[PDB]
């Protein structure tokens, strides 16, 4: 049996750790909701 | 039932394992379908029964319809309020990329976190939830790029 516990509030926080790149990927989504890279 | 971000846990395996994350907003619990697989949830003495769900959109709402309607503007940076297993909730600011599909383009966050982080909200500057993290693709370097998955509000 799955359960839930609160982890925090949903607010925008200034001065947060800024990381990660912005890639443009050609993808396809199947009937099962799974993405796959089209090349 | 207080508004906010929540961990989705299970006792079926060894100890207390975190299977995913979700957002409580307006008395409705939102999460990625692959986290619960449509199963009912528990919140202390109360019980959350599913109301709406779709495997392709990979989304599911509990107690009422999907309430989240905000969207990425294609221009500004967003924040993934990441809630990782056994670790404290933390906002990670990033600029999204694009998943280009035959049905349209979608925002994409290139942050790598364990699969138990699935369901963490993606936020805009107004603190509004613009999507959920957890459904994407594995790139050439083994890392994960997740889509910004948002449902529909009726
Ligand atoms: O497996 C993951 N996501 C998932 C699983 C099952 C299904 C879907 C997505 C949609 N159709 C059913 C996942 C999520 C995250 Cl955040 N990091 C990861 N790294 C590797 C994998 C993976």
């Amino acid at each position: 049996d799955m359960y839930i516990e609160r982890a925090g509030d949903i607010t925008w926080e200034k001065d947060a750790e800024v990381t990660g790149n912005s890639p443009r990927l050609d993808v396809a989504l199947d009937e099962s909701g799974d993405f796959s890279l089209v090349e | 039932t207080t508004d906010g971000v929540y961990r989705v846990m299970t006792r079926r395996l060894l100890g207390s394992t975190q299977v995913g994350v979700g957002v409580m907003q307006e008395g409705v619990f939102h999460t990625m379908w692959h986290v619960t697989k449509g199963a009912a949830l528990r919140s202390g003495e109360g019980r959350l029964d599913p109301y709406w769900g779709d495997v392709k959109q990979d989304l599911v709402s509990y107690c009422g319809p999907w309430k989240l309607d905000a969207a990425w503007d294609g221009l500004s940076e967003v924040q993934l309020l990441a809630v990782p297993p056994g670790e404290r909730a933390k906002n990670i600011q990033t600029l999204p990329g694009i998943f280009k599909t035959k049905d349209g383009d979608i925002g994409a966050v290139a942050l790598d976190y364990p699969a138990g982080t699935s369901g963490s909200p993606i936020l805009d500057k107004c603190g509004r939830v613009i999507g959920l993290y957890g459904n994407g693709v594995v790139i050439k370097n083994g890392s994960y790029v997740s889509a910004i998955t948002q449902g529909k509000r009726e």
